[PDB]
């Protein structure tokens, strides 16, 4: 992981650029990731 | 005088309870504004 950097990404096919930081929301355990109201991906969880 | 103040002073407490309750006119206007952008980016899938 690179927390705090603009960085390109690829969590589990999952892919983007952004800042990962560290969320205080929480996924019911089988859920991978969030999207917003506009269905723009606002959060992901982590595989390892 | 005293009977056109206290008419006044009664008049702007129904304000300030109907205001407690109208805005519709300005409310739509934020609405129209949101309902627009989500639809632009709602566009790009
Ligand atoms: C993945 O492996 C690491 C290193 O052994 C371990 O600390 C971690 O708990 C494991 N996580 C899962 C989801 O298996």
């Amino acid at each position: 992981l690179v927390k705090n950097k603009c960085v390109n990404f690829n969590f589990n096919g999952l892919t983007g650029t952004g800042v990962l930081t560290e969320s205080n929301k929480k996924f019911l355990p089988f859920q991978q990731f969030g999207r917003d109201i506009a269905d723009t991906t606002d959060a992901v969880r982590d595989p390892q | 005088q005293k009977l056109i103040a206290n008419q006044f002073n009664s008049a702007i407490g129904k304000i300030q309870d109907s205001l407690s309750s109208a805005l519709g006119k300005l409310q739509d206007v934020v609405n129209q504004n949101a309902q627009a952008l989500n639809t632009l980016v709602k566009q790009l899938s």
